[PDB]
């Protein structure tokens, strides 16, 4: 198993992954490619009024829609136990949708819980009345800074050779440091402190007003909770796995790999718990108001 | 008590003896005798140019007398003057007040005027030696809002005015000249004939009353609809006009023969009229409904030819160049369009 | 005693406006036919004009 | 209405000087400004222009690189920084009001002037003759010629008539081919077509004696047509 | 495009300038709140005003860095329905009406009274179509007089089917109620209420309270959140 890309790190493919996890990424496709079709259409064509909120969604919807269809070709790829017979050239674009839509998903699931926080624990301020051109600029920095940060996939000769096979991913475990894997984590902490803070304050500054009576309003003080809740269940379970890895590459040394048997089968599921997130993105956000 | 038993009774005879002898004039509808030539085909105008600019709900236009310029007045408190073949906007002019409901446009374009809900008519002047637009004059001396103004010539405005009465005014003293009073309710809309002898007016009363700027009385009284009367306009011969009601109707009324020629609805239109327009040749009634679009009536056969649609707010005001070449609508959205 | 006036103005005014000349309405009719036939060719928005004619193409 | 400008004076060859006008009277915020220069004993040549809003700035090919031109819009004051003075550069300076819209008249009001002593492609417009003897009572007729067509597509065509009377500075007759100025009497007419135009005057008197130039406006640099002078 | 001339590229710039001052101007009409006064002519409102001073009449003041706008419309008395389409986008109407002249009866007709003329005014003006979602601050003025009025005379004159004992908050709180209960929708709509008096310095918080209510609701209903 240890073999030798730019470094010494070994890889596995168990005999697991086909069972299982094939039917779970196409549950995903079947579902949330319709969900957020569904939804890119209402907006396209059958929706009149656009103010600097109502385009924050968009990008989200945009930005999951752009990472469903790139699944069924991690399918194929999960099914045939790591054989990419699709050349260098896409090799490269879909490991790269994939750690682009991802972070581009969380940058507008974060900036909407920044958005309510000015709305409705500081009313009256400037922010809350910016024209949609400003939101515009906004969303194309934002676009900007996200694809910034994971430029440096597309440059490299990505399909390696395991011997006999092919295989296509950006992740493995070796003991050398590098950028991706803490794009990995980062995209979670912060995030999360925004998100608590801000959802919390909203909480608590809308029933010491006394507003909490009426019954439109109680509703949505649970509506910001379900969008919380489901961040630390959706994206956390991959990231204490990868933990687990930092924690037992500390312990010892990678060249007895036979030790990871189990973590990396462990967190090729806890990885696929992500794109759960597009897929239940449109029930928590754009049907149900 | 005696008197006024004796004049009501009385008053009801000669009204009596005025609906017979309109009774009988009347011989053939002008539908029997228009039973012969043929329908225009469909009409089928597009959008041209959209003016936008304006950040609130919008009241009034008027076309220019070259038929190139325009102005438009909206609550945001601004008038603004428009370049219809360019798109541009000349000048720009803040109010004092922005409670506004009517603008007009001199017929030699040295002057605006504008005014409503503030009781009080200004006077703008567009040609001045130090670069802006300065207020004129300001005629006050009504009691309510101001519902419309014409400008009869370059120093002579006629206003009408929501307490009842319609006012003749010269600019330069500031003074009304004549005062025209009869109507029961409020005064919504007026129009000058094409040779400024004569106009009319319409209220809340449901009537319609033809007067004489020159010797400053009413002279004939129109009847018929159920309802507000929101709009009126003059036909290009000068010799007939059209009353826009708020039952969803609209009715044509002759002078000469002082009778109903015919009526113009639908069973599917059940919202009012907001203005009324005709066409150059006298042929085509352009009807702009609160439902959000306007209408192109046949004026000869009272059959539809087609429909504006391309608001989706109220229709507020409405109005035909003086060659022809283009209709210009505003509404509520903040939006002029101008169709060809 | 002062209403009696507002109605002797009133009175006065369905005097003088019951006393003009009316003709028949088949006429009024005959005239509108006319001046909407003689002028038929001078307004573009019923027969439209080609596009190098119109300003606003 | 008025514009009252200063700083001439003599200079060396090498040096650099400034002039500013002062704009009392009208908003003077919404009034592009010309400089215009008239050499001694010769005809007068466009100098620069500066937009309204300080947007757009235009000079001359002759000068281009050696001329600043500036506003200072809350004071009402404008300035023309020169920081080479060749040795024919000497001239009288005027300042020039103009306003674009539509239905406008550009170069209304014309400063007063302020001379300026130096110590020691284009569209050509011509004008055939150079001086007109006349008696008062009877008609006169002055010919402009361009290198080609001011017609513009939209319908216009940009071509001024003014009059400068000795000891004077000059003002508007006529602008497009046939709109009359502002406060001028109706003896004046112009028209032309093409590249051909002229100005009659129809009567006759004792101040319409002077010099008349002929002038475009279809695009940068602004030419003028050669002086002619009407003795009496 | 190249079609244009020389001076066919000053109109260009001048509309521009015109374009960015109106977009300019149409920002500071944007952070002022507007309120459309109403009331039943000899009922406090110019006390009010006096509290919160600084045809159509204005009044324009400030209160901690916000910044109120104020239109009365006494002076009209013209047909209602054909310029109250105007006050559509008002953020807040305040009603003011005065329980301390519940016995005497209209100058013009002995038979009716303040109340229930005031009363029908308030539920034409709550029920009207172009006010279905906006609220309604409720000024009860002369709390002084009312306290001396109650005690001779029985408010059944006014209430026949009343049953109290004619003191103050009993009277006062059935007095309020019986406002509140003409609203007709409950859902889009909410009716503050505070009892004031000459000598109160306090009406201007309250009016504070009710227009941040209404504001952080817009707020919550534009994002979709509501
Ligand atoms: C326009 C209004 C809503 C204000 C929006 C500001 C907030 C919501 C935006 C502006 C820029 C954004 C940040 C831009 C980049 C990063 C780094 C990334 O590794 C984690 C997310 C994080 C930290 C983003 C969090 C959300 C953010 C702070
Ligand atoms: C093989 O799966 C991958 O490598 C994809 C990872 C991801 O971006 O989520």
């Amino acid at each position: 198993f240890l073999e030798i890309d730019k470094k010494n790190c070994c890889v596995f493919r168990d005999d697991f992954i086909v069972k299982v996890l094939p039917p779970v990424l196409g549950l995903e496709f079947i579902f949330g490619l319709l969900g957020n079709g569904l939804a890119l259409w209402i907006f396209c064509f059958h929706l009149k009024s656009w103010k600097s909120s109502r385009i924050f969604l968009f990008n989200l919807a945009v930005a999951d829609f752009l990472l469903i269809i790139c699944l069924p070709f991690l399918m194929d790829n999960y099914v045939r136990r790591w054989d990419w017979k699709f050349g260098d050239i896409p090799c490269r674009l879909m490991l790269f949708m994939l750690a682009m839509n991802r972070q581009g998903s969380i940058i507008f699931l974060t900036v909407v819980a920044v958005d309510r926080y000015f709305r409705v624990v500081h009313p009256h301020h400037a922010l809350n009345k910016i024209s949609n051109r400003t939101a515009a600029i906004i969303s194309c920095l934002l676009w900007g800074i996200t694809i910034g940060l994971t430029v440096h996939l597309l440059k490299k000769k990505m399909p390696i050779q395991n011997g006999g096979a092919n295989l296509c991913s950006s992740f493995s475990i070796c003991h050398t440091f590098q950028w991706h894997e803490a794009m990995f984590l980062l995209e979670f902490f912060l995030p999360l402190g925004i998100i608590l803070f801000c959802s919390a304050r909203i909480i608590w500054s809308l029933r010491q007003r006394q507003m909490d009576r009426h019954a439109k309003i109680k509703r949505a003080i649970t509506f910001i909770m379900v969008v919380a809740i489901v961040f630390v269940i959706c994206f956390l379970p991959s990231v204490v796995v990868r933990i687990r890895i930092f924690w037992l590459l500390h312990t010892s040394g990678t060249q007895n790999c036979e030790v990871y048997r189990s973590v990396d089968l462990a967190f090729f599921i806890t990885l696929s718990f992500t794109y759960m997130n597009s897929m239940l993105d449109p029930v928590v956000y754009y049907f149900s108001s | 008590g005696s008197e006024l038993d004796q004049l009501r009774q009385e008053a009801e005879q000669l009204k009596n003896q005025i609906r017979d002898a309109r009774k009988a004039c009347a011989d053939a509808t002008l539908s029997q005798i228009t039973n012969n030539i043929d329908p225009v085909g469909r009409i089928q105008m597009r959008t041209r140019r959209t003016l936008r600019g304006h950040l609130a709900k919008i009241y009034a236009m008027h076309w220019g007398t070259d038929s190139r310029l325009l102005v438009s007045a909206s609550q945001d408190g601004k008038l603004i003057i428009w370049d219809s073949y360019t798109t541009n906007k000349v000048h720009a002019i803040p109010l004092r007040s922005s409670w506004v409901m009517t603008c007009a446009y001199a017929p030699s374009g040295n002057y605006v005027a504008c005014g409503g809900l503030d009781n009080i008519c200004s006077i703008y002047n567009l040609k001045t030696r130090e670069g802006n637009v300065r207020v004129s004059r300001e005629l006050a001396g009504h009691t309510g809002y101001l519902s419309c103004c014409r400008f009869l010539d370059d120093n002579q405005i006629v206003t009408s005015s929501g307490d009842t009465t319609c006012a003749l005014w010269d600019i330069e003293t500031g003074q009304q000249t004549t005062t025209f009073t009869g109507h029961t309710g409020d005064v919504m809309s007026l129009s000058l004939a094409p040779d400024t002898r004569l106009f009319v007016s319409g209220a809340c009363d449901a009537s319609a009353k033809l007067w004489d700027v020159r010797e400053g009385m009413c002279r004939q009284t129109f009847t018929g609809h159920e309802s507000d009367i929101n709009a009126i306009c003059f036909f290009p011969n000068g010799n007939a006009f059209a009353t826009g009601s708020d039952d969803a109707t609209c009715r044509l009324f002759d002078l000469r023969a002082d009778q109903e020629l015919m009526t113009y609805s639908h069973d599917n239109i059940i919202c009012g009229i907001t203005s009324v327009s005709f066409s150059k040749s006298g042929r085509l009634l352009l009807a702009g409904y609160d439902d959000f679009n306007c209408n192109v009536w046949d004026a000869l056969k009272a059959d539809r030819a087609g429909v504006l649609a391309g608001h989706d707010n109220r229709v507020s005001c409405l109005g035909v160049t003086d060659d022809g070449m283009a209709v210009a609508t505003g509404s509520w959205d903040s939006f002029l369009k101008i169709w060809n | 005693t002062a209403s009696i006036a507002q109605a002797r103005k009133l009175v006065e005014q369905l005097k003088m406006e019951a006393n003009i000349d009316r003709i028949k309405v088949s006429k009024a009719a005959a005239d509108l036919m006319a001046y909407c036939e003689a002028h038929a060719k001078e307004d573009p928005l019923l027969t439209p004009v080609p596009a190098s004619e119109n300003p606003f193409r | 209405v008025q514009l009252v400008e200063s700083g001439g004076g003599l200079v060396q060859p090498g040096g650099s000087r400034k002039l500013s006008c002062s704009a009392s009277g009208f908003a003077f915020s919404s009034f592009g400004m010309h400089w215009v220069r008239q050499a001694p004993e010769k005809g007068l040549e466009w100098v620069a222009y500066i937009s309204s809003g300080s947007g757009t700035i235009y000079y001359a090919d002759t000068v281009k690189g050696r001329f600043t031109i500036s506003r200072d819009d809350p004071k009402n004051t404008l300035f023309l920084q020169m920081t080479s003075l060749r040795s024919e550069d000497t001239a009288m300076y005027y300042c020039v009001r103009s306003i674009y819209y539509y239905g406008s008249s550009p170069f209304d009001f014309w400063g007063q002037g302020t001379t300026l002593t130096v110590s020691s492609s284009d569209i050509v417009m011509t004008q055939a003759t150079s001086s007109v003897p006349v008696t008062p009572g009877e008609s006169v007729s002055i010919s402009c010629r361009s290198s080609k067509s001011l017609l513009h597509s939209n319908g216009n065509t940009y071509l001024y008539w003014f009059l400068q009377r000795p000891g004077q500075s000059p003002q508007l007759l006529i602008y497009r081919m046939s709109n009359l100025a502002s406060g001028v009497p109706d003896r004046f007419s112009g028209s032309g077509s093409g590249t051909a135009f002229t100005l009659t005057i129809s009567r006759l008197e004792a101040e319409d004696v002077g010099v008349y130039y002929c002038m475009q406006h279809l695009e940068y640099p602004l030419t003028f047509g050669a002086g002619t002078k009407l003795e009496l | 495009g190249c079609t244009l001339s020389a001076e066919d590229k000053a109109a260009v710039e001048r509309s521009k300038m015109i374009d960015r001052n109106l977009r300019e101007d149409g920002e500071k009409a944007a952070r002022e709140v507007k309120l459309l006064l109403l009331g039943a002519g000899e009922s406090g409102k110019n006390t009010i005003v006096k509290q919160m001073k600084i045809g159509i009449v204005e009044t324009h003041f400030t209160f901690k860095d916000l910044h109120f706008k104020m239109f009365d419309v006494g002076a009209q008395r013209s047909e209602r329905k054909k310029w109250i389409h105007c006050f559509e986008g008002v953020t807040a109407i305040i009603f003011c009406v005065a329980l301390s002249d519940y016995d005497l009866v209209l100058a013009e007709d002995e038979e009716m009274n303040r109340m229930h003329a005031s009363m029908k005014l308030f539920d034409s003006i709550c029920n009207n179509k172009w006010f279905t979602d906006t609220s309604i601050i409720l000024f009860l003025n002369k709390k002084d007089l009312f306290e001396e009025k109650i005690k001779k005379s029985p408010l059944t004159i006014c209430y026949p089917e009343y049953a109290g004992s004619n003191t103050y908050e009993e009277a006062a709180a059935y007095i309020q109620c019986q406002f509140e209960d003409l609203n007709k929708r409950k859902d889009t709509k909410e009716i503050y209420t505070h009892f004031t008096c000459s000598t109160d310095t306090k009406n201007v918080q309250f009016v504070f309270d009710a227009v941040t209510d209404v504001i952080i609701k817009n707020n919550l209903k534009d994002c979709g959140l509501f």
